[PDB]
């Protein structure tokens, strides 16, 4: 589940068990964050999923599904 | 740090407190009776406006005044020195980095954070210019690879429409 | 500031204000004896500035300290508002990761 506001800008939900939300200026997604603390995560694996998840809005679909699959591998 | 419940205490009892009772004991062990018992009884008449407590607390007050030059000066000495240009004059982002737990990291920043960074014994010096040389290169080379990467999908999209 | 306290350690002895012809005048209704009379004011004279002495001396140990944790105090001050180069070149080099 996820809230939008009246301009879709704003946005948090969870891929699987975990807080991300996002900022977008316009069509391509200008922010990236991970709000979750799972006990075995390391902060240099935080970096290289936000940079990645960084990118327009038409990928995030595929993007989600490849970076999301490799974790539960 | 409340410091005045140090200095009071120096001046409530260590110092008036010792030579009042040290005065009594020690001339008390000086004798015989009469003479002790009488010579304090025209202290009191002539010390006399001088152990009133509101006045020395004003003691306490002007050396408080003598500790607020002293300080002056002394603050000024020591805070005009700055090691580093202070908080005010940064990038958002460096504050992120340098008090960590940024949680979010992006591109846009950075690029015209370091385009912002202003260049500056000589260890830090030299390293700090040239690796703030080196990271504005590499974002011009990131925005000149927009460049190139738009240019791509334009073509790739008229080659594809022609291959089609 | 210590001349204050040496002014007010004076001011509260006993040595100065206290002199011989009152003193004689005030024992000598009791003890006609004047040498051992004289004896006793010298023992009063020493006292007094062995006290003063020691004042001093906590004065200027007080007058140390104080100068100590005020020092302390304003460094705390002035480092949490200054800067440090090195932790901004480790920051630099999380930069230069992330461009690459």
């Amino acid at each position: 589940d996820l809230d939008l506001d009246l301009e879709s800008s704003m946005v948090s939900f969870f891929v699987k068990d975990i807080k991300v939300e996002l900022f977008v200026k316009q069509n391509e997604i200008v922010s990236c964050s991970i709000l979750d603390d799972i006990h075995d995560f390391s902060q240099n694996n935080k970096s290289k999923w936000e940079i990645a998840l960084l990118g327009s809005l038409d990928d995030l679909e595929l993007k989600l599904n490849h970076s999301f699959a490799t974790i539960f591998k | 740090t409340d410091t005045y419940n140090s200095i009071s205490n120096f001046i409530e009892n260590e110092l008036t407190a010792l030579l009042s009772s040290d005065d009594y004991l020690m001339d008390d062990l000086a004798g015989p009776n009469e003479v002790c018992r009488l010579l304090k009884a025209q202290v009191i008449e002539k010390r006399k406006d001088a152990m009133s407590r509101g006045k020395q607390d004003l003691l306490s007050k002007e050396i408080y005044d003598n500790e607020s030059e002293l300080r002056a000066s002394q603050s000024q000495q020591i805070m005009e020195l700055v090691g580093d240009i202070p908080k005010y004059s940064l990038g958002s982002e460096l504050r992120n980095r340098v008090e960590g737990e940024p949680q979010s990291t992006s591109i846009e920043r950075l690029i015209e954070d370091v385009l912002k960074l202003p260049q500056m014994d000589l260890k830090v010096l030299s390293e700090y210019s040239n690796l703030r040389k080196d990271l504005i290169l590499k974002c011009q080379a990131l925005q000149i690879g927009e460049s190139k990467l738009s240019d791509i999908l334009s073509q790739t999209n008229s080659i594809n429409s022609l291959t089609t | 500031s210590e001349q204050l306290l040496h002014n007010y350690v004076s001011d509260s002895l006993l040595t100065t204000l206290i002199s011989f012809q009152e003193f004689k005048q005030q024992l000598q209704s009791y003890t006609s004896d004047e040498q051992q009379l004289q004896h006793w004011y010298e023992l009063l004279q020493a006292r007094d500035a062995r006290v003063t002495s020691e004042l001093e001396a906590r004065i200027k140990q007080f007058f140390i300290t104080l100068r100590s944790r005020l020092l302390r105090f304003l460094e705390s001050e002035q480092l949490s508002h200054s800067l440090s180069l090195e932790t901004l070149i480790d920051a630099l080099y999380k930069i230069n990761d992330l461009l690459q």
